[PDB]
RNA sequence: GCUGAAAGCAUCUAAGCACGAAACUUGCCCCGAGAUGAGUUCUCCCUGACCCUUUAAGGGUCCUGAAGGAACGUUGAAGAC
RNA sequence: GAUGUCGGCUCAUCACAUCCUGGGGCUGAAGUAGGUCCCAAGGGUAUGGCUGUUCGCCAUUUAAAGUGGUACGCGAGCUGG
RNA sequence: GUGAAGAGGGAAACAACCCAGACCGCCAGCUAAGGUCCCAAAGUCAUGGUUAAGUGGGAAACGAUGUGGGAAGGCCCAGACAGCGUCGAGUCGGCCUGCGCGGAAGAU
C-alpha cells in the first residue's frame, strides 16, 4: 500500500487555550509551532495543515531570560530608504505585546502558504480574555 | 574624564571601580585622576 | 557579612510587621514600608541570606543597613542642612515650597515630597527634616543641583559639613 | 471641535492705524449634528456634521434615512470632528460660527488647487540645466535618478514627475481677524487651501 | 547623583531610587483596511411561483428588477486618458 | 564576439572618524573666549577671481562652509573644457 | 590528497575542505562526516562542573577588587584587618590555572 496521507476536507483541528503568563518566550512559541504545524499528531503530513488552534492569553506577561527585556531588539525595514527601525522587547511589550509571541512563532514555522494558513490557528490576545467561547477551547498547560 | 585602554590608580586616593560593566577610577583628591576604560 | 551578621535594637514605642517580605515600621517621628531582595530572610530583627542564593550576604548586608535607618527614621530622624555661598543667595520655605535665589533671571521654586519639612534658620541656610533617610539625601542633591559649589570662590548650595576645595586661576 | 465652512474669497480689511490685512472670508453656515459617537458603540467620541443644503433628488435613500435619524435638513456632505473629554453634544444641535468668538487662532483645512501632472522643477524647485552651452533636450528633465551598480534601483520616495496638488494640506495658525454671527462669517488673516467654492475645515489651533 | 552592601570603611550599583541631549518613541502634517489579520458605525433595499435530476452551498423555467449603479448628455479653479 | 573614461552640471543616497547647532567630563577653565576628550547623524553645512581642473591660492561671506562610501555615485540624464 | 575527468551526505549558500566513490530498480534495514528546541530527520537525554558576557555567535598589545579551581605564604584571641587605647575574627597580596569583561569606528 501507499503511505497514509491526511486530507484537508477531513482534518479534525481541536481549539485549545494557554497562558502565557510567566512563560519563557522561545519555549512556548516551539510548542505553539509544533502543535499548528500537527507535528504532535500520528496523521503528521508535510503538505497538510493538521495542527490544531491554539488561544494564548496574557501575551503582555511572556518571560525571556538574561537582559533580553531590555537587550533584546526587532529590526524592520519599511521598504524606503534609511527606513531601518527597531523596537526593544520591552517597547514591543508596551504598545504591541501580542506581535512578540507572533513574531516568535511565525519565524518557527515553515515559510511559504502552508506555513501562513498554520499562522492563522494562532489566536494571541494580550489580556486574560478571548471571545472565542463558542469554540469551546481546552485548557492546554505548555 | 580620560578614556583610555590603560586605566591605573595615578595616585593612593584613587579607586577603580566597576560600574555598568564599565571600569573607571574615582579619585577624591584629584579630578584628572578620574578615568573610564573606552 | 559583618554589617549582616549585627542585628538591629528595636527600641520600645517602635513597632515592626513582618508580612510575607515587607517591613513596615510604626512610631513617633513617622512610617515607613520596603520590600526586600528575595535573598533575605528578615527573623530585635535580625538578617541572614535564604538558601539558593549567591548574593545573600550582600543582599542581608543592605536590608540590615535600610532597617537600621528606616528604625532611626521613625525615632531621632533624619536632618539635612545646607548653606547658600555667595552675594544675593536667600532662601525661604513657604508650605512644602523652598524658593531659591541664586543669581539666575528666574526664581527657583523647589517643592519638598510628600514628608519632608524645610526650615530656613538664616536666609542662607536650609534645614531638611524626614523619617527616609534616601528621600532627604535625595532632596538635598536635588536643591544642590541648581547651583553646585564652584571652584573658584566656593559660591553654590553646599553641604553645611562639605569642604569645598578651592583653587586660583590660569596665571596671567 | 470645529466647523465646515465654504472659501468665499479674499479681501482686506483696513484697520485705523493704516494696516491692510489680507483676508480669506469663509462662510461658516449652522453646522448640524447628524450623529453622537460614543465609547460604547463606536470606540471613540466624535460629532459628525452636516452643512449647507441638497436638492431632494441628489440625496440617496441611504443617506436621507440617516438625516431622517437625525431630525436634521440634507445638507451638503458629512464631516466628523473628534470630541475632548468635557465635550457633549446632542443629535440635532446646530452649531454656528459663535464657537470661534474667543478663539485667536485656527488651523485651515482645504484641498489644494489642482496643478494636474507636474514637472520636476515645478513640483520639487528642481533647478534647471543650462538653456545654452550645448544642452541636448535636457533643460527641464530630472538628471541623474540614482548612483550606479550599487544600488542598482532607484529608492522608494524619489523625486519626480507627477500628480500636483488637489490633495489634501491644513494651514495652520491663521489668526482670527473677525467673527461676523450674523452674517456666518469667519474672517482669517492670510490665504487658505483650495479654490474659491471649495470646502474648509476650521479648528481652533493646535499648536 | 541618592540610599547601599559585597568589602565594619569607601563605593552612582550588586538589590532599590532620581536626573540627564536637535539622536530614539510620541506630540504636528499627509497617505492609509489588498491591515487577505480585508476592521467599525449609521442608513437604505429586496418578504414571488414551479419543475427536474447526477439531493445539493445542485440545475433550470415563469413572474419579478429594489436600494443603488452605470451609461448618455450639459460640464468643472478636476484632469494626459 | 567593448564593463564609456577626468572635471563640471542635474539629481542624489549612506557612514560617522562631527564642520555647525544639542548634551557632557577634565583644563595650565576668573569672566569673555579657548584647549582636549566623551555622547550625539535630527536638521543644516558659501558666492566669486584665476585655471579643463579635482585641488589650491586669493577676495568677500557664514552658525558652519565636515570627512568619507556609493563603478574615484550619476554621459541608454546633460556637457565635452 | 581532492577538483580537473566525480555524482551522493556534511560545512547556511560554497569545483579544490570533511565523510564517501553513483550498473539499474525498492514507500526495507545499519552506519560515516555531521547532527538531535522550532524552521528541519533525531535527546527540550542522563550525571558532575563552568559562564551572565547573548560570551557562545569577529578580536591584539595592554588594562581591571568579574568569577571557579589549586599550591604555597606573611600577620592573627600576647587581639590582627578596617573604621572609630578602643575593637572582637579572620585578614592581607603575590604566584599558577578554568571561564568571562574592556580595548572594539563604515558606508542600500
Ligand atoms: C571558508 N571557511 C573555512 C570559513 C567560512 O566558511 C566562513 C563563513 N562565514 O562561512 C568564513 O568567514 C571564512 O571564509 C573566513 O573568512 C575566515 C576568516 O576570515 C578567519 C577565520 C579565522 C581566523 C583566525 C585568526 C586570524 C588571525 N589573522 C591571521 C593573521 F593575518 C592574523 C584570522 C582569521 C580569519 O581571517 C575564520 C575563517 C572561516 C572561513
Ligand atoms: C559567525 N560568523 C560571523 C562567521 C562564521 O559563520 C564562521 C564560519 N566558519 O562559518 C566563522 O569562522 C566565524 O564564526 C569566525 O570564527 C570568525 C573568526 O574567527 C575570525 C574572522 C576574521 C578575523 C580577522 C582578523 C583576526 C585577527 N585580528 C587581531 C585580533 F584582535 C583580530 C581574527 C579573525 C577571526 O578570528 C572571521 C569570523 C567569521 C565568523
Ligand atoms: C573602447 C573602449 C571603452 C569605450 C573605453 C575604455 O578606454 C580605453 O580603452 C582607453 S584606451 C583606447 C582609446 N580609444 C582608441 C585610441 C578608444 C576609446 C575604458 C575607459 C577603460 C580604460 C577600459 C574598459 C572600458 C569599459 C569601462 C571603461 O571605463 C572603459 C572599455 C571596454 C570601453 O568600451
Ligand atoms: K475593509
Ligand atoms: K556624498
Ligand atoms: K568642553
Ligand atoms: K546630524
Ligand atoms: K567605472
Ligand atoms: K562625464
Ligand atoms: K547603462
Ligand atoms: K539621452
Ligand atoms: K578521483
Ligand atoms: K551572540
Ligand atoms: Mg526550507
Ligand atoms: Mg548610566
Ligand atoms: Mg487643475
Ligand atoms: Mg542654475
Ligand atoms: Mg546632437
Ligand atoms: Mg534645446
Ligand atoms: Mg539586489
Ligand atoms: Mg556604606
Ligand atoms: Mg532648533
Ligand atoms: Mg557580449
Ligand atoms: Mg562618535
Ligand atoms: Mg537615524
Ligand atoms: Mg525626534
Ligand atoms: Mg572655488
Ligand atoms: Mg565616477
Ligand atoms: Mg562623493
Ligand atoms: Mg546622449
Ligand atoms: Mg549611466
Ligand atoms: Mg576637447
Ligand atoms: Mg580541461
Ligand atoms: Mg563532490
Ligand atoms: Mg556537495
Ligand atoms: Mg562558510
Ligand atoms: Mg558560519
Ligand atoms: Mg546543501
Ligand atoms: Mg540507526
Ligand atoms: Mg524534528
Ligand atoms: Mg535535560
Ligand atoms: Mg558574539
Ligand atoms: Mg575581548
Ligand atoms: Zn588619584
Amino acid at each position: 500500500m501507499k503511505t497514509f496521507t491526511a486530507k484537508p476536507e477531513t482534518v479534525k483541528r481541536d481549539w485549545y487555550v494557554v497562558d502565557a503568563t510567566g512563560k519563557t518566550l522561545g519555549r512556548l512559541a516551539t510548542e505553539l509551532a509544533r502543535r499548528l504545524r500537527g507535528k504532535h499528531k500520528a496523521e503528521y503530513t508535510p503538505h497538510v495543515d493538521t495542527g490544531d488552534y491554539i488561544i494564548v492569553l496574557n501575551a503582555d506577561k511572556v518571560a525571556v531570560t538574561g537582559n533580553k527585556r531590555t537587550d533584546k531588539v526587532y529590526y524592520h525595514h519599511t521598504g524606503h530608504i534609511g527606513g531601518i527601525k527597531q523596537a526593544t522587547f520591552e517597547e514591543m511589550i508596551a504598545r504591541r505585546p501580542e506581535r512578540v509571541i507572533e513574531i516568535a512563532v511565525k519565524g518557527m514555522l515553515p515559510k511559504g502558504p502552508l506555513g501562513r494558513a498554520m499562522f492563522r490557528k494562532l489566536k494571541v490576545y494580550a489580556g486574560n480574555e478571548h471571545n472565542h467561547a463558542a469554540q469551546q477551547p481546552q485548557v492546554l498547560d505548555i | 574624564m580620560k578614556v583610555r585602554a590603560s586605566v591605573k590608580k595615578l595616585c593612593r586616593n584613587c579607586k577603580i571601580v566597576k560600574r555598568d560593566g564599565v571600569i573607571r577610577v574615582i579619585c577624591s583628591a584629584e579630578p584628572k585622576h578620574k578615568q573610564r576604560q573606552g | 557579612s559583618r554589617v549582616a551578621k549585627a542585628p538591629v535594637v528595636v527600641p520600645a514605642g517602635v513597632d515592626v510587621k513582618i508580612n510575607g517580605q515587607v517591613i513596615t515600621i510604626k512610631g513617633k517621628n513617622g512610617e515607613l514600608t520596603r520590600t526586600l531582595n528575595d535573598a533575605v530572610e528578615v527573623k530585635t530583627l535580625t538578617f541572614g541570606p535564604r538558601d539558593g542564593y549567591a548574593d545573600g550576604w550582600a543582599q542581608a548586608g543592605t536590608a540590615r543597613a535600610l532597617l537600621n535607618s528606616m528604625v532611626i527614621g521613625v525615632t531621632e530622624g533624619f536632618t539635612k542642612k545646607l548653606q547658600l555661598v555667595g552675594v544675593g543667595y536667600r532662601a525661604a520655605v513657604k508650605g512644602n515650597v523652598i524658593n531659591l535665589s541664586l543669581g539666575f533671571s528666574h526664581p527657583v521654586d523647589h517643592q519638598l515630597p510628600a514628608g519632608i519639612t524645610a526650615e530656613c534658620p538664616t536666609q542662607t541656610e536650609i534645614v531638611l527634616k524626614g523619617a527616609d533617610k534616601q528621600v532627604i539625601g535625595q532632596v538635598a542633591a536635588d536643591l544642590r543641583a541648581y547651583r553646585r559649589p564652584e571652584p573658584y570662590k566656593g559660591k553654590g548650595v553646599r553641604y553645611a559639613d562639605e569642604v569645598v576645595r578651592t583653587k586660583e586661576a590660569k596665571k596671567k | 471641535i470645529g466647523l465646515v465652512g465654504k472659501k468665499v474669497g479674499m479681501t482686506r480689511i483696513f484697520t485705523e492705524d493704516g494696516v491692510s490685512i489680507p483676508v480669506t472670508v469663509i462662510e461658516v453656515e449652522a453646522n448640524r449634528v447628524t450623529q453622537v459617537k460614543d465609547l460604547a458603540n463606536d470606540g471613540y467620541r466624535a460629532i459628525q456634521v452636516t452643512t449647507g443644503a441638497k436638492k431632494a433628488n441628489r440625496v440617496t435613500k441611504p443617506e436621507a434615512g440617516h438625516f431622517a435619524k437625525a431630525g436634521v435638513e440634507a445638507g451638503r456632505g458629512l464631516w466628523e470632528f473628534r470630541l475632548a473629554e468635557g465635550e457633549e453634544f446632542t443629535v440635532g444641535q446646530s452649531i454656528s460660527v459663535e464657537l470661534f468668538a474667543d478663539v485667536k487662532k485656527v488651523d485651515v483645512t482645504g484641498t489644494s488647487k489642482g496643478k494636474g501632472f507636474a514637472g520636476t522643477v515645478k513640483r520639487w524647485n528642481f533647478r534647471t540645466q543650462d538653456a545654452t552651452h550645448g544642452n541636448s533636450l535636457s533643460h527641464r528633465v530630472p538628471g541623474s535618478i540614482g548612483q550606479n551598480q550599487t544600488p542598482g534601483k532607484v529608492f522608494k520616495g524619489k523625486k519626480m514627475a507627477g500628480q500636483m496638488g488637489n490633495e489634501r494640506v491644513t494651514v495652520q495658525s491663521l489668526d482670527v481677524v473677525r467673527v461676523d454671527a450674523e452674517r456666518n462669517l469667519l474672517l482669517v488673516k492670510g490665504a487658505v487651501p483650495g479654490a474659491t467654492g471649495s470646502d474648509l475645515i476650521v479648528k481652533p489651533a493646535v499648536k
